[PDB]
């Protein structure tokens, strides 16, 4: 509908550039397969407000049972490019 | 404090206010796990059928036939003339023929009275 | 659970609860989504009236 | 980027 | 406006009432009244088609600016004066109104007032 | 009255033009949402002559060009009342129908249905003209009940929504 | 009405097409300085239908609020016309502050770009007419009726008074 | 609470599926394949004057357009409504009703050359 | 949508303005404000009030024809 | 197209509403993480923006030099007859 | 079900989202997120599920009282107001069998490539049904989940309407 196409690379962009913005994660140790529970030390709680803060940034919502199962920020990536049929 | 939720035929009661959620018990666990399990037996009847190549047509689907023999060539076998079912047929199906005989025979006796008296203004009236 | 025997007609069709359909979990995978529906699942009684272009009784605010 | 659109048959 | 504070709050015989006025005859003052002077003639309004509730006492003013406008096309910021002129008798016809409504204000403080000295006396 | 009457009927036929010529097929596609916008400014400019004739000496007419029906003593023939609401009022729809079409050019481009949208927002022009002009009410009815169709067909113009549709 | 009421209609549009189908004022906010043109077009059409002295919606809304107030009507009926009177000042307030003023909140990609020709004339032609249409129509057409122009102070401006309360 | 091994991998094998097929959507250059069309030789006259977007060229072809279509859709319809209104629906009775000219006070009919006689003298206003 | 000019989208960044953009959006914008001055120089009275409107109570009973109560 | 983001380091949420807020949160003992997520926001082109009365009041400058000088050209003309 | 751990997260997001339509402003929105996590901290590690279901209980009965009559809602999203909008531009993959030759001709590549799918379909449906029915019980599944692709070569089982979808903007 008029607007840009979402490719691959922009969606990892994105959602690292979320992330590095969040206080409780260190930039310097976040990477694609960084799991957030054991790898970053954040409580759900803590993801809860990670995906919020996906939907927010792409505008559609993700649903409570698909995301209470994304523990990484590649996932989030294969989510929202299988949801918007990004396929490069 | 926290006014009570007081539900209703067409508002109801919210699932995150309802007490059958937070108390679970071991009977109702295996009551859930033994549901899921009927739709996930039906889930796959459908599936190998659905995602079949070779099928070209309709998947019948016999729940959607039970419903409509249930609401069309069910219904007068299962019907008994008892006091329930007499009255409810009497009062919704003679009461408003009879309710509107006499809304009909009243108001076109009053007419028919006017104009015999030749009281009711018919000046322009040529269409009937 | 059928319906009491009342002689109305209902035969031993199941009792299901009084729920639209816009009440169902709108991001399950059904294999009806416009209805909420799953093939082989049993239909209410009243399922043409509790689509979602009808009646509606999900739970209100006030 | 110019992709299939799929559409019944129009033709008929 | 402040009149129907007092004919509904409070005392109802000494205010006019809308839908009866005039009740006095019109001459139980003035020796001698005149009659309005209607310049227009039927023929004139007739000819005219001015609505019926445009055919009043101001209506030769009005078939002036009809005239001047159908003339001023395709002018339509002209016949301003003609415009005014027939606001303005409109605006003494209101305020003969606004009298006559007084007048009868004040007409019925007289029966309510040479009503007590007839009725305390005696 | 020889141009007030020729000329108040113009805009009526020419607004109907488009959908006769996407009936028979002799247009070409892909210019039919430019060619409907077109037919809406010429209708605008046309429907401002009678509207003038009005302004200037007050001139109002009845047509009755049509005898459709006879039952008994009711004799219904086609009735346009060109008066003080119809010489307003369609210049001004026409004006806002005019924009609102140029604005659907851009707003609807990507709709895949974009000449379909602009046949029913016709359309619905159309019956609200029949509407406005009727002087009887059998012809009232007709662009009455033909506005309130041609509504439905557009609010659920994403007929697979189901809000859409209720 | 037909002239200022398309108009909202059409910005309002513009602004959901920019945001890519954000229907919802709560995620809109600092497009006073990005749709320049949007904005004004609201404005003006804001202040028709709120009856700002002078332009198209005032020709036609005073005279009715004007007249309402000096007949033999309803007094209820004549209440709640000026309380609605109020009411839509603060609505269309509204909108230009929860969608024009204050900082954004929308999704941090959006295409805030409304430089399409085609939109800027349908919107340009309503803007004239939401600014002159009154003023040239009440001046052509033939009077019929007795307007009211003498009346109290208090009556002659509460439209005036509602409004920018 | 996330994917467990088995449904990592089918996700990762849907995938990789999914992103195929959507590959495939694409167009090639050659598609789509339209037969030939029979081009009207004005649209060739066209095509070429309008090669170069130039400011003048257009505006000859916008005026081209206009002028057809103010042709066939405004001259050829109120012809054949003149000729229906004159010679057809006005020579019957009471068809087109014009409501009557307004007169006003020292107006001439054109008709029989009468003159209405001015109003009676207005008294004074002034104001 | 299509035509017009093309605009790149900026991230977490204003939006890229043109030129006739704004230009328009100030001159119609300033139209409005002249001719609501320029209307309320010229015809205030449309506003305020176009006759003055009598205070009743200043008339005299001799010019209403209020007889004397004595008489 | 690849569109090339700007450079993260840039938000801050330093002389902006977001830094009161958190303050407020600094004299309960509560941090907010996501001050810097929404702090774009608040800074560039995005920042002082107009308030209500300056909205309305858009065009005043120019609308009232061009009233002015109508007004007083309509005296001029005015002056001859 | 839904196990505590999984209700209490629903009911953190639900707070938040309905929390961030009061708030309107990113700021103040800012300010009540984190009071509001605060209070999801003071009972974060409680022991006594009893206690636990109480608050939880309790939570709900304050969020009904308190939630917006009027959410938000992302566009496409249920209840949305963009949702379903294009789901009559969905046509699924088998109506163009029945397309003519002469529409088919029109794209010889795209279709050329298309049969090169019914063949992979064709081919993989027979080892597909044996993948599941070896893999489930001797009853019947007892879950809604499908397994994957166990040697190489083979294609997930069930694959086809979840890879062959229409697109989310069809047209
Ligand atoms: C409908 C389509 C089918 C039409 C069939 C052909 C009929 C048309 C031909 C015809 O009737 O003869 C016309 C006419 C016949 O002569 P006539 O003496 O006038 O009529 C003979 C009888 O009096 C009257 O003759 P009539 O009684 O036979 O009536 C003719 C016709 C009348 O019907 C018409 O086709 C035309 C009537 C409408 C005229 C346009 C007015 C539209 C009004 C608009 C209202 C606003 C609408 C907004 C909404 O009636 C019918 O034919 C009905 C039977 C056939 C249809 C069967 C039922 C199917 C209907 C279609 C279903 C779809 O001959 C002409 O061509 C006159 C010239 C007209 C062109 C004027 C051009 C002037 C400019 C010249 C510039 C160049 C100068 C160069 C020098
Ligand atoms: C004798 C010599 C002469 C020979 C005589 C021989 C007579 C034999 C009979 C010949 C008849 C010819 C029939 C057409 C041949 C086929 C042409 C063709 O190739 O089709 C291509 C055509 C376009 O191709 P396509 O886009 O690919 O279509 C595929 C889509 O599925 C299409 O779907 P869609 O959604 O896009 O549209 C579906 C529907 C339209 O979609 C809708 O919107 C449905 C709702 C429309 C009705 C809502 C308004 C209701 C009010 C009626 C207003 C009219 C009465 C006004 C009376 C007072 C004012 C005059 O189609 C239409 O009906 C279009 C016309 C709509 C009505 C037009 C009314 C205004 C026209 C102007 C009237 C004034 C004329 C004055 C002329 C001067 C005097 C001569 O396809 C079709 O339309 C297929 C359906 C064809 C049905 C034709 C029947 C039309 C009936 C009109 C609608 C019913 C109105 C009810 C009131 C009835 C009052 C009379
Ligand atoms: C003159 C009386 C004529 C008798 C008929 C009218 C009386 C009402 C009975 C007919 C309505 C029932 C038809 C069956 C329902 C079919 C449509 C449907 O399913 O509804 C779903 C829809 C639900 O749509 P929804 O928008 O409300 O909610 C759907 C869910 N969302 C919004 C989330 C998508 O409801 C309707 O559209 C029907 C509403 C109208 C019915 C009520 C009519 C009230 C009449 C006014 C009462 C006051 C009198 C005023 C004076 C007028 C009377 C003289
Ligand atoms: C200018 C003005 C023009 C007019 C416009 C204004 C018109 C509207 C006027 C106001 C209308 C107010 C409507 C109030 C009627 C409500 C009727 C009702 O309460 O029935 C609801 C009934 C509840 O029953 P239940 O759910 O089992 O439990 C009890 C919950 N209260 O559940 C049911 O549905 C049973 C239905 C029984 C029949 C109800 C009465 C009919
Ligand atoms: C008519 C007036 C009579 C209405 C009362 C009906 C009679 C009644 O109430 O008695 C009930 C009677 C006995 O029932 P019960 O004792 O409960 O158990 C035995 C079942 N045979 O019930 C019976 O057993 C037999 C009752 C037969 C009554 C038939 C008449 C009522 C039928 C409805 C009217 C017909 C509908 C017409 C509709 C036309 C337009 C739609
Ligand atoms: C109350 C509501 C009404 C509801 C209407 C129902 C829907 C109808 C759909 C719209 C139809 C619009 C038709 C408008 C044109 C009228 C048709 C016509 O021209 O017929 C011939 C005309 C009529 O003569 P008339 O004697 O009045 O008809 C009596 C019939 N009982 O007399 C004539 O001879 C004129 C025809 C000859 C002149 C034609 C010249 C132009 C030909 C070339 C162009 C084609
Ligand atoms: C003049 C108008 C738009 C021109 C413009 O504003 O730039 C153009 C756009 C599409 C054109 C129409 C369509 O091409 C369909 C018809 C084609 C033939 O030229 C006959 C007239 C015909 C009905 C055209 C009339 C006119 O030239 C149109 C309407
Ligand atoms: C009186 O004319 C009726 C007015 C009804 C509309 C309310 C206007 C406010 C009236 C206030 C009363 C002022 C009395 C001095």
């Amino acid at each position: 509908s008029d607007a840009p196409p979402l490719t691959l690379e922009g969606i990892k962009d994105r959602v690292l550039y979320v992330l590095k913005l969040y206080d409780k994660i260190d930039p310097e140790k976040l990477s694609v397969n960084s799991h957030f529970m054991k790898d970053l030390g954040l409580d759900s709680l803590d993801q809860v407000e990670i995906i919020m803060a996906m939907e927010d940034e792409f505008g559609f919502e993700i649903p409570d049972i698909d995301a209470e199962k994304l523990m990484c920020p590649q996932e989030i990536v294969d989510y929202i490019a299988d949801k918007k049929d990004v396929y490069e | 404090s926290f006014p009570k939720y007081e539900a209703s035929r067409l508002s109801s009661l919210p699932t995150t206010l309802d007490p059958a959620e937070y108390d679970i018990s071991s009977e109702t666990r295996k009551a859930q796990a033994e549901r899921l399990a009927i739709r996930s037996r039906l889930k796959r009847e459908y599936q190998l059928q659905y995602y079949d190549p070779s099928r070209r047509g309709v998947i019948e689907d016999p729940a959607l036939v039970r419903w409509t023999y249930a609401r069309s060539a069910n219904i007068y076998p299962n019907f008994r003339p008892n006091t329930k079912t007499s009255l409810l047929g009497a009062l919704f199906g003679i009461g408003p023929l009879v309710f509107w005989y006499y809304v009909f025979k009243t108001d076109r006796d009053r007419k028919e009275k006017l104009i015999q008296e030749g009281k009711l203004d018919r000046t322009f009236n040529i269409s009937y | 659970e059928p319906y009491p025997d009342d002689g109305t007609g209902y035969g031993d069709y199941p009792k299901l609860p009084d729920r639209s359909q816009q009440e169902r979990d709108p991001w399950y995978d059904w294999d009806h989504p416009d209805l909420r529906l799953n093939w082989g699942e049993p239909m209410h009684w009243d399922l043409d009236m509790y689509i979602r272009n009808r009646v509606d009784t999900s739970p209100t605010p006030v | 980027k110019r992709l299939f659109i799929i559409k019944p048959s129009g033709f008929y | 406006g402040a009149h129907l504070a007092r004919r509904y709050l409070g005392d109802a015989s000494v205010e006019p009432d809308p839908l009866r006025m005039p009740t006095f005859p019109p001459d139980y003052g003035f020796p001698e009244r005149k009659e309005r002077e209607m310049v227009a003639t039927q023929q004139e309004m007739n000819d005219a088609q001015l609505v019926l509730q445009q055919r009043d006492y101001c209506a030769h003013y009005l078939i002036r600016f009809l005239k001047c406008k159908r003339d001023s096309f395709p002018n339509f910021l002209a016949c301003k004066h003609e415009r005014h002129d027939w606001d303005y008798c409109e605006h003494l016809d209101y305020v003969k109104r606004m009298k006559e409504f007084e007048r009868e204000r004040r007409l019925l403080q007289r029966k309510k007032r040479r009503e007590q000295r007839e009725a305390d006396m005696a | 009255m020889n141009m007030f009457s020729s000329l108040s009927l113009v805009t009526l036929l020419l607004l109907t033009m488009p959908i006769m010529m996407m009936s028979f097929n002799t247009y070409k596609p892909s210019n039919y949402p430019l060619y409907v916008k077109t037919a809406i400014s010429y209708a605008f400019i046309t429907s401002m002559i009678p509207t003038m004739m009005f302004i200037h000496s007050g001139q109002e007419l009845i047509i009755s060009n049509w005898h459709w029906l006879t039952i008994q003593t009711l004799k219904l023939s086609l009735s346009f009342k060109m008066d003080y609401f119809s010489m307003m009022f369609i210049p001004v729809a026409l004006f806002v129908t005019w924009s609102i079409m140029e604005f659907s050019m851009w707003y609807m481009y990507s709709d895949p249905n974009i000449n379909k949208f602009f046949k029913y927002l016709l359309l619905f022009l159309i019956t609200m003209l029949i509407l406005v002009t009727a002087n009887n009410l059998f012809q009232l009815f007709i662009g009455w009940e033909g506005v309130g169709i041609m509504s439905f067909l557009l609010i659920g113009w994403w007929y697979g929504r189901a809000d859409a549709n209720t | 009405h037909a002239f200022f009421k398309a108009m909202l209609f059409m910005c309002s549009g513009s602004i959901i097409h920019s945001l890519n189908d954000e229907q919802d004022i709560r995620k809109m906010g600092g497009l006073f300085k990005a749709m320049p043109f949007t904005t004004t077009a609201l404005i003006v059409g804001s202040l028709a239908l709120t009856g700002m002295p002078f332009l198209t919606g005032f020709y036609s809304k005073d005279l009715i609020i004007e007249a309402a107030n000096t007949s033999y009507t309803n007094a209820w009926a004549l209440l709640m016309t000026l309380i609605a009177t109020s009411f839509t000042a603060i609505y269309s307030t509204r909108i230009i502050f929860f969608a024009l003023l204050g900082q954004p909140r929308f999704p941090t990609l959006v295409n805030i770009n409304e430089n399409n020709p085609l939109l800027i004339n349908s919107i340009k032609r309503l803007l004239i007419g939401s600014l002159f249409a009154g003023y040239i129509i009440s001046n052509n057409i033939p009077p019929t009726t007795i307007p009211q122009m003498t009346m109290p102070y208090y009556l002659k401006t509460t439209a005036l008074i509602v409004t920018i309360l | 609470s996330g994917y467990t091994p088995e449904e990592k991998l089918r996700l990762q094998q849907l995938r990789e599926l999914r992103r195929r097929w959507l590959k495939d959507q694409e167009l090639s250059p050659r598609e789509p394949v339209l037969p030939p069309q029979r081009v009207s030789p004005v649209e060739r006259f066209w095509n070429k004057f309008l090669q170069d977007g130039a400011l003048w060229k257009n505006v000859i072809y916008k005026t081209y357009r206009h002028s057809i279509f103010a042709f066939t859709h405004v001259l050829i319809p109120v012809w054949i409504i003149h000729y229906y209104l004159k010679y057809h629906v006005t020579t019957k009775p009471y068809t087109i009703v014009e409501k009557k000219p307004r007169i006003f006070p020292g107006d001439t009919i054109l008709e029989t050359g009468e003159v209405i006689p001015p109003m009676k003298e207005f008294p004074d206003q002034h104001h | 949508a299509g035509g017009g000019a093309h605009i790149e989208p900026r991230y977490r960044q204003f939006p890229q303005l043109t030129r006739s953009q704004v230009i328009q959006a100030e001159f119609f914008s300033a139209t409005m404000w002249f001719w609501i001055l320029w209307r309320f120089w010229h015809d205030s009275d449309a506003v305020l009030g176009h006759f003055p409107y009598p205070d009743p109570s200043q008339w005299t009973d001799e010019e209403l024809g209020i007889p004397p109560d004595d008489e | 197209s690849k569109m090339e983001l700007p450079d993260y380091k840039q938000w801050k949420i330093e002389g902006t509403p977001l830094e009161t807020v958190q303050e407020k949160l600094a004299a309960r003992g509560l941090r907010d993480p996501w001050g810097r997520n929404e702090a774009w926001r608040y800074m560039g082109g995005f920042a002082n923006n107009v308030s209500f009365v300056g909205a309305l009041l858009k065009g005043f400058k120019w609308g009232f030099a061009a009233f002015v000088v109508a007004i007083g050209a309509e005296y001029y003309l005015e002056s001859q007859k | 079900y839904l196990t505590h751990q999984q209700k209490v997260l629903r009911l953190y997001k639900r707070a938040l989202r309905h929390l961030e339509s009061w708030c309107i402003h990113r700021d103040k929105y800012r300010y009540f997120a984190c009071l509001l996590r605060a209070r999801f901290d003071e009972h974060k590690n409680e022991k006594d599920m009893v206690k636990a279901t109480q608050l939880l209980r309790e939570a709900e009965e304050e969020f009904w009282h308190g939630q917006h009559p009027q959410p938000y809602i992302f566009p496409e999203s249920p209840g949305g107001t963009s949702y379903e909008r294009y789901e009559c531009y969905k046509v699924p993959e088998w109506c163009l069998d029945d397309w003519h030759p002469s529409e088919k001709a029109m794209y010889p590549d795209y279709f050329a490539k298309r049969e090169q799918w019914k063949k992979l379909r064709r081919e993989s449906w027979e080892r597909e049904v044996k993948q599941l029915q070896e893999e489930t019980p001797v009853g019947g599944p007892r879950t809604e989940a499908l397994p994957p692709a166990r040697k190489q070569g083979d294609l997930p089982p069930l694959w086809w309407h979840i890879v062959t979808r229409p697109r989310e903007r069809p047209m």
